[PDB]
């Protein structure tokens, strides 16, 4: 799945 | 800049990478690996404003580091840690290209047994392990197990997931939609053979497997993209920003 990057 | 226009605005800044690898295995019956790499590709699509100058950092230098045997990129990136410089296209284009073979991280081992019952049947058990973190599951996996020519028929037992003996493959295939990391699952079965040809022996081709795991297997970790547009009055904290890894096997067997 797409996961948030800092 | 050929690859993109000058006037795009969002009100959304987004963008999304995709770290997408194929990672290929030949093992030995008895568990060594004889060969194995990783080929992979970095796919992004953003929608940004203006001109941005982005930054793509990952683990290289080569916690978590990783080595890469070689890559090339798109025409958008300035060549010369020593990380990538660009003014992406707009949407989706294709990042980079890159191909490894140390240190990668092997998302199933398979353990096949075979006992020679006569010359009428074969008793054959096959194990998987999953290699990965426990919150993690894999997917689309397939085991696919070939049977001899004179085959006359399969018995198979397995808990987990699905397994069908296709004549006309030559192979029994076990299918699983979803197994987390840090498992193990088995399969048992009985091949019964019809009379052969004495002489000719079977040469045994590899079990093979199928599946899709959420990482990358070589190690990849994509640590940051740093979105700099100095004319636009948006900054860096102002981009959401998505990453996704989708591992899937390219040839993955295991001599048995």
């Amino acid at each position: 799945f797409y996961r948030a990057l800092m | 800049i050929g690859w993109r226009r000058e006037g795009i605005k969002y009100r959304r800044n987004e963008l999304f990478l995709d770290v997408l690898e194929s990672v290929n295995l030949l093992m030995s019956p008895q568990g060594q690996v004889l060969s194995a790499h990783v080929s992979g590709r970095v796919v992004m699509k953003s929608y940004l404003s203006g001109m941005p100058e982005c930054k793509f950092g990952m683990n290289d230098k080569i916690k978590q580091s990783i080595a890469i045997d070689d890559c090339t990129f798109h025409q958008c990136v300035r060549l010369s840690e020593r990380s990538i410089s660009f003014i992406p296209p707009d949407g989706e284009f294709e990042l980079m290209r890159y191909r490894t073979t140390k240190d990668i991280i092997l998302p199933f081992r398979v353990i096949p047994l075979v006992r020679e019952v006569g010359r009428t049947k074969l008793e054959v058990k096959v194990v998987i392990k999953s290699n990965f973190k426990p919150s993690l599951l894999a997917q689309k996996i397939e085991v696919r197990i070939p049977t001899p020519l004179n085959t006359s028929g399969v018995q198979v037992i397995c808990m987990k997931g699905k397994a069908k003996y296709k004549a006309s493959e030559n192979a029994i295939v076990w299918k699983i939609k979803r197994m987390a990391g840090m498992k193990e699952s088995q399969i048992s079965a009985e091949i019964e053979l019809l009379p052969t040809n004495d002489k000719k022996k079977w040469a045994r081709p590899p079990i093979s497997m199928n599946f899709e795991v959420p990482f990358a297997p070589s190690g990849l970790k994509v640590r940051y993209l740093k979105v700099f547009e100095p004319k636009l009055n948006y900054s860096d904290h102002d981009v959401i920003k998505w990453v996704r890894y989708i591992g899937r096997s390219g040839i993955y067997e295991t001599r048995c």
